[PDB]
């Protein structure tokens, strides 16, 4: 959000490093060249940068930290769909007899349409980031007993 | 025609007027001052018509009427003619008042019975209301009305505390306002303003405020106490319209639309009109 001069140098250096590592795979004899690695290293780096902006103690950089966590989470999502597209087009097969439970049918429906499968991964992502409520905010006043 | 007019109100377009009588009819009339064109009659209740009221335009022109039956039989012009669109009966023991809430407060229907109970429901055309009741007074509620205006809760969640405030008046000489709570079972009672030695009769809040809220609580102790809420959210302090017993048996006491002009209906068939004087006390304008 608010850039600050100090942290801007780090912003360029860790993102430049992610690229430097990728070119390192291409000359290296011991390392697979895969583009999915790139995206992942950005995901980590986006996450470290928000922490570092928190740690400054500046109220303004605390604001950026929230924006950078958001970007870090977006890479996670991005990774999952991009893997899916490029590798997974059918699930294990299920049975088609009409006496099967509701469950075999649900699974077989996910094998055909991969779009909804994508719809589910995003939905899980939202859920995890949404907390399950605490204790009831209004308990009885000792009713029935009366 | 009628030898006795008990009470009679008007709509919110000021073309209709509904007369509460005592021969069990609600005569809908058309307001042209003293002369009226009688357009309808709705007989269908038990004993004196205590109260009727007209709906705030944005939840019909609905007319909820109570008699000594202890039931609100709601009437509604469907086809340009009166019929029965509803019925209520969660409290029976004679429903005294029967009010519609301000626009912002919703289509809330204020029932006030003489069993020390008070209902507060919602008017639906798809049906369903959840039955929420709160106990006011104990010897009965002889009139009820509606609290001034809806408040604002700020923060990130509006309509939290205060909000819809219900003002009632029992026969145990007690007048007070509420505060709709959602974190303490029944409506947490505010402060009991005991300043009455005979049963409370009519209650009206002033839709005209400055820096204090006026509440005219009438009683059969032949005085009207005016409850001045200090800074509108302060305490309720004693301010006396008259210090003495009037030789008039007072009934209604209802404020004007604008102004703190209050009309008090004396037993000698003379409606004094009071303005606040040169001090904090009241003197008659007529």
């Amino acid at each position: 959000m608010e850039l600050s001069p100090t942290y801007q140098t780090e912003r360029f250096t860790k993102f430049s490093d992610t690229l430097k590592e990728f070119k390192i795979e291409q000359n290296n004899e011991q390392n697979p060249i895969d583009p999915f690695n790139i995206i992942r290293e950005f995901r980590s780096a986006a996450g470290q940068l928000a922490l570092d902006l928190a740690n400054s103690g500046d109220e303004s950089n605390v604001i950026s930290s929230k924006d950078w966590e958001l970007e870090a989470r977006f890479w996670h999502l991005v990774e999952l769909l991009l893997v899916f597209r490029n590798a997974d087009l059918d699930l294990d097969e299920m049975e088609l007899h009409p006496y099967n439970s509701r469950g075999l049918f649900e699974k077989k429906l996910m094998q055909d349409n991969k779009q909804l499968y994508q719809i589910w991964i995003v939905m899980v992502w939202l859920k995890e980031n949404t907390y399950v409520m605490e204790r009831p905010k209004n308990v009885p006043t000792s009713k029935w007993l009366n | 025609h009628n030898e006795l007019i008990h009470d009679a109100v008007l709509d919110y377009y000021g073309k209709r007027l509904a007369t509460c009588s005592s021969d069990k009819t609600i005569k809908i009339f058309e307001v042209e001052g003293e002369t009226h064109k009688l357009i309808d009659t709705l007989t269908g209740h038990e004993g004196p018509v205590w109260r009727v009221d007209w709906a705030h335009p944005k939840f019909g022109t609905i007319l909820a009427s109570c008699s000594y039956d202890g039931k609100v039989l709601i009437w509604k012009e469907e086809n340009g003619r009166w019929s029965q669109i509803a019925v209520h009966a969660v409290h029976s023991a004679s429903v005294n008042s029967v009010q519609w809430a301000p626009h912002e407060y919703g289509p809330l229907l204020l029932v006030a019975s003489s069993d020390g109970k008070v209902s507060v429901v919602e008017f639906k055309e798809n049906g369903t209301t959840s039955p929420i009741i709160i106990d006011a007074h104990a010897i009965g509620v002889n009139s009820a009305s509606w609290a001034p205006a809806t408040i604002e809760e700020d923060g990130e969640h509006n309509g939290t505390k205060e909000s819809r405030k219900f003002v009632t008046g029992g026969a145990d000489n007690l007048v007070k306002i509420w505060k709709y709570n959602s974190d303490a079972q029944t409506y947490v009672l505010e402060s009991t303003l005991e300043g009455h030695s005979d049963w409370v009769r009519d209650v009206a809040w002033s839709p005209t405020v400055l820096l204090r809220s006026y509440l005219a609580s009438v009683s059969q102790d032949r005085t009207c106490i005016i409850w001045t809420q200090d800074n509108e959210q302060g305490p309720w302090k004693k301010t006396l319209l008259k210090e003495e017993k009037f030789p008039d048996v007072l009934w209604r006491a209802s404020w004007s639309l604008s102004g703190n002009v209050l009309a008090l209906s004396g037993g000698d068939n003379k409606v004094t009109l009071w303005k606040e004087n040169l001090e904090g006390k009241w003197e008659p304008a007529g």
